[PDB]
């Protein structure tokens, strides 16, 4: 739910660019990927760290039975 | 020489080939990479199991219409109870009392003297419809086919009370259904 | 595995001085948790009355001589507390436990058939 | 293409008066019979001090033993490789007030190892406790809390022993004899306490007790006599 | 003496039963262990004992097939008591076994004898 | 053997004509039966309504008149007697043997060592004094071999069949069929 909020001011910044997509020409265009690039450097880590796996830290541990033989 | 000696059976030795391979790696996957992508981003069995479903959409469904239509019922089927007759037109039951000793749920209760004219009649015959099990066994034990279930199944009553048959009101029910019942017992006579 | 809440393991004890140290601890557990079992109950009557009632079944059991009877009037000792801890018998159960209640001479009896 | 046979109209074979052989149906168990015995006085070998006597029916051996005997038997035939019995299947009682210890608490092990099953027998009483076999094996947990809720037996050991099957605050324990069949008490809703209340028994009709017209006569003989020929103390043959 | 063997790995190609996991060193492991018990049987329980004698008639004809045998199929197959990772938790808890069998004193006179009505059903002895 | 069988060798309503070329233009798989059960065959005549005149089946050694005394077949009174194997019968078949490979003395003698049995005798004294070889013949086997736990079934044994054989769900699938061998 918080990374909602940061994806979703990236999707509504877009708005801008859709209505005017011919009249910003080239210039507008190359932004508008380089507002996309530094908002996916915002995905890669997000993704490296897996922030979003519910994970399983509490439980389906295994052990290994190893005697001690004296 | 059996193969107590180390403590081993034949029902303890595994079968040839019990030990699984080396699981097969991701370089060992038959598919290339981009038919199992296409398999996955194209959803292949989902449209499949979609257009499976689709095939019975024009299919004869199975529905029949009751109560306008009836399925299939058969000579031995249990159902309510009736009380016979002979030809004569007297009662079948001499008062034997046996279906109220096999009854699994004890729903019978008879009470029974010698009649008027000498006979072996009973005077009192109930059974609790909502205590029967509706298993069969009082219509097997009968001697003289006294006790049947009818084929009938659509008694259903707004109070309890009215389950609680008796004599007068088995007997009307084996006026009631006396064809159906033969109907029945010539069919499943010699099975049984 | 594990055991559910408030649970207990169950062994026979050996020593008569050693299951009054229970008893008496086991019977504030049931003070302590007296005003929720009127609040997780909705009971109608204050909580001094189920603190009030809760005694009296203990003494009912004081003067048990023998120790094999010692035990099992002990495991089941745990038993209803653990049960009515964990909100597993129903408000009809425990109202029906506190609601309950000189006899007639021998005339009276007799006039309305006895026992 | 052919057209679909009409079932109902082809040939049925034709029978004249038929046979089949009349024997024994405890015979075929007769070479299990002399492997559980053997097998059974194995066990009895191995731990004199527990196993007090050993029985074999057909096809299923009984190991007898002492209360005090149970988790060193049960151990025993957990763990030993002759006899790996990983698996218990049931655990349960059974009620004979005429014995001193009126209940006796029987056991069945399960061997997928060498397709086995064996039986431990060990009696009880109402106040005095059984070993509980949870530590060994996981699957006695509610087979024991069903045994105590419906035969009181005191299981020592146990991690947690509670009713299963009856209500919550069921006085008695069902399954002894002397328990009636209809219980003690019954439920209604009362409209004045809006709420499902307990009242004493009160049967409109009374069960009828008609086990009373059982028979007068013995319905089986003495049996028959099945020890495999191995296993009888031979007769001191008479002298010249 | 501190000789620490693995009994049930936690990890690697699985066996066919589910947490099964094969075992990184089979044959030198079974050695291992039914040289122990070999050598620990005698330690604690006497010799009149029949289980001794039991254990040391296949616990001997265990440890002769392990060494005979480097092909792990020709051991299973000759044991014939499943997997040779099943073997190692045999071996295991025969070893297990032996320190209690010696604790309990299984080979002395019945402890509790059952009473004279104990294993009589409904009027007879059994 | 299991093998896929052509749908109009099925009990059950198939189209006809150009609907049926329709149908197998347009399925998945031709050969799979729509369900609905063939109007003339299935259940036609009911079973209120059969031919069949039924007759009560008696085979001939229990239904005869002959040759057929009720005490030859009479098997639930011959039933095995329950017997119980105490320790003092364990000790009196170790010491003596059994009757088949008897160890008693005949005579008046023999009857002095059955009647020793005859009363308590505790197996743990009993094992401590014998012959070794006893143990090794009578209580153990094969030479001291342990008794493994007898089978209730000899024949049950178990094979890995393939997809090839047993039609079900090809190697990829993480289930393995059995066979008898
Ligand atoms: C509506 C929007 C538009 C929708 C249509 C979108 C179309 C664009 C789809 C994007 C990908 C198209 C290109 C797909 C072919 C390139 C991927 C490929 O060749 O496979 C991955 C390849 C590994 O080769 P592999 O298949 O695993 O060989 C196994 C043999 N048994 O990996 C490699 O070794 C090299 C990978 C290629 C390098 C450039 C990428
Ligand atoms: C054309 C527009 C309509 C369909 C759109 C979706 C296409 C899905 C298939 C592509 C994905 C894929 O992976 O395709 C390939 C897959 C799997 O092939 P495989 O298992 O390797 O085949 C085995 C080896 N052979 C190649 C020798 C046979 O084929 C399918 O499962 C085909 C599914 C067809 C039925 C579903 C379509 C009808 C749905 C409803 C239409 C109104
Ligand atoms: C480049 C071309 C772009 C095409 C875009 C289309 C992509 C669609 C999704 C494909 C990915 C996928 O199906 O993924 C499957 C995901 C997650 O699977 P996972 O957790 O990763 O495990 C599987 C992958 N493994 C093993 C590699 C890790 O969950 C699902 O089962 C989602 C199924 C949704 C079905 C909803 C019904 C369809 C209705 C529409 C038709 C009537
Ligand atoms: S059908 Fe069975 S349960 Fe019902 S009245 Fe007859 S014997 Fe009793
Ligand atoms: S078994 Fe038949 S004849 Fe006998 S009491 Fe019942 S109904 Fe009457």
């Amino acid at each position: 739910a918080l990374l909602f909020l940061p994806f979703d001011l990236e999707v509504s910044s877009m708005l801008p660019y859709i209505v005017s997509i011919y009249s910003v020409g080239i210039y507008g265009l190359i932004i508008f990927i380089l507002f996309l690039l530094i908002l996916i450097v915002g995905f890669i880590y997000e993704f490296n760290t897996k922030s979003l796996s519910i994970t399983t830290i509490l439980h389906k541990k295994n052990k290994a039975l190893v005697k001690n033989l004296y | 020489p059996t193969l107590a000696l180390t403590s081993g059976s034949i029902q303890g030795t595994h079968p040839e080939g019990f030990r699984l391979p080396r699981p097969k790696t991701w370089e060992e996957s038959s598919e290339s990479a981009l038919s199992k992508a296409t398999k996955w981003y194209l959803l292949s069995e989902i449209f499949r199991g979609l257009y499976i479903t689709l095939e019975m959409y024009f299919r004869a469904p199975y529905t029949i219409y009751y109560p306008f239509e009836k399925g299939p019922v058969s000579p031995r089927f249990r159902g309510e109870h009736a009380l016979r007759r002979y030809p004569s037109g007297e009662e079948r039951c001499i008062a034997c009392k046996l279906c109220e000793a096999v009854c699994p749920a004890q729903a019978i209760t008879i009470e029974a003297e010698e009649r008027i004219d000498g006979s072996r009649r009973t005077y009192k015959y109930d059974i609790d419809m909502t205590k029967c099990i509706y298993c069969g066994y009082c219509q097997e034990s009968c001697p003289v086919d006294a006790i049947v279930e009818t084929p009938n199944v659509e008694y259903a009553t707004e109070t309890r009370e009215e389950l609680l048959y008796n004599k007068e009101k088995l007997l009307a029910n084996g006026d009631k259904w006396e064809q159906e019942i033969q109907y029945a017992l010539d069919a499943d006579a010699p099975y049984r | 595995t594990n055991p559910t809440a408030f649970a207990q393991t169950t062994r026979y004890v050996k020593d008569s001085t050693e299951m009054r140290t229970l008893v008496l601890n086991l019977y504030r557990r049931y003070l302590r948790h007296s005003r929720g079992f009127v609040n997780n109950y909705n009971l109608d009557i204050p909580a001094s009355q189920v603190r009030t009632k809760i005694r009296q079944e203990f003494e009912r059991q004081r003067f048990v001589k023998d120790l094999p009877l010692k035990n099992v009037l002990y495991m089941k000792a745990q038993m209803e507390f653990q049960e009515l801890v964990n909100f597993w018998k129903q408000q009809c159960h425990v109202m029906q436990y506190f609601e309950s209640i000189k006899g007639d001479s021998f005339v009276q009896k007799f006039l309305k058939g006895a026992q | 293409e052919e057209p679909l046979p009409v079932l109902r109209d082809l040939p049925r074979p034709e029978y004249g008066e038929l046979h089949a052989p009349v024997y024994n149906p405890a015979e075929k168990y007769k070479e299990q019979i002399e492997e559980l015995h053997k097998f059974g006085r194995y066990i009895m070998g191995c731990l004199p001090k527990f196993v007090q006597q050993f029985s074999v029916w057909k096809d299923e051996l009984v190991i007898y033993v002492a209360p005090s005997a149970l988790t060193q038997v049960a151990t025993f035939l957990k763990d030993h490789t002759s006899a790996q019995f990983k698996a218990c299947m049931d655990v349960t009682a059974a009620d004979y007030p005429t014995r001193t210890n009126r209940f006796d608490v029987v056991y069945n092990l399960l061997s997928v190892r060498h397709n086995s099953r064996i039986r431990i027998k060990t009696y009880a009483s109402e106040v005095s406790p059984v070993p509980s076999v949870v530590p060994l094996f996981q699957g006695a947990n509610w087979f024991e809390r069903e045994t105590y809720d419906l035969f009181g037996i005191f299981f020592e050991g146990h991690p947690d022993l509670r009713r299963i099957m009856t209500d919550y605050g069921f006085q008695g324990h069902p399954l002894r004899k002397d328990f009636p069949t209809t219980g003690y008490t019954e439920v209604r809703y009362d409209a004045e306490k809006r709420r499902v209340v307990y009242e004493p028994l009160e049967l409109t009709q009374a069960w009828r007790n008609f086990t009373v017209g059982s028979s007068v006569w013995e319905q089986v003989g003495d049996g028959k006599d099945f020890t495999p020929e191995s296993f009888k103390l031979p007769t001191p043959a008479p002298d010249p | 003496q501190a000789q620490e063997i693995l009994i049930k790995a936690n990890k690697g190609n699985p066996t066919g039963l589910t947490g099964l996991f094969q075992h990184p060193s089979p044959r030198p492991t079974l050695i291992t262990l039914y040289k122990a018990t070999l050598k620990n049987l005698e330690e604690k329980i006497p010799k009149e004992s029949v289980y001794r004698t039991a254990v040391e008639a296949f616990t001997k004809e265990r440890l002769s097939i392990v060494e005979n045998n480097e092909i792990i199929e020709d051991i299973e197959k000759k044991i014939g008591s499943g997997l040779v990772e099943e073997l190692i938790v045999q071996a295991n808890e025969e070893y297990d076994l032996i320190d209690k069998m010696a604790e309990w004193k299984a080979w002395e006179e019945l402890e509790e004898k059952p009473l004279d009505d104990q294993w009589t059903y409904f009027g007879k002895k059994l | 053997s299991g093998g896929p069988v052509p749908v109009f060798k099925k009990y059950t309503t198939g189209s006809k004509g150009i609907w049926e070329k329709i149908r197998q233009l347009l399925t998945l798989v031709p050969n799979r039966s729509t369900g609905n059960p063939l109007v003339k065959n299935y259940r036609v005549p009911p079973p209120g309504s059969q031919t069949l005149k039924y007759k009560d089946p008696v085979t001939i050694p229990a239904g005869d008149i002959v040759k057929n005394q009720y005490y030859d077949r009479d098997h639930r009174r011959n039933y095995p007697r329950l017997v119980a194997f105490d320790q003092t019968k364990v000790s009196g078949l170790l010491t003596l043997g059994s009757a088949q490979n008897p160890r008693i003395s005949v005579g008046e003698k023999g009857q002095k060592e059955l009647a020793v049995f005859d009363q308590s005798v505790s197996l743990s004294s009993t094992l401590a004094t014998i012959d070794p070889k006893v143990v090794k013949s009578e209580l153990l086997a094969e030479g001291g071999s342990p008794v493994v736990a007898p089978s209730l079934n000899k024949k049950m044994k178990f094979r890995l069949t393939e997809e090839s054989e047993h039609g079900m769900y090809p190697e990829d699938y993480p289930i393995r069929i059995f066979a008898q061998n």
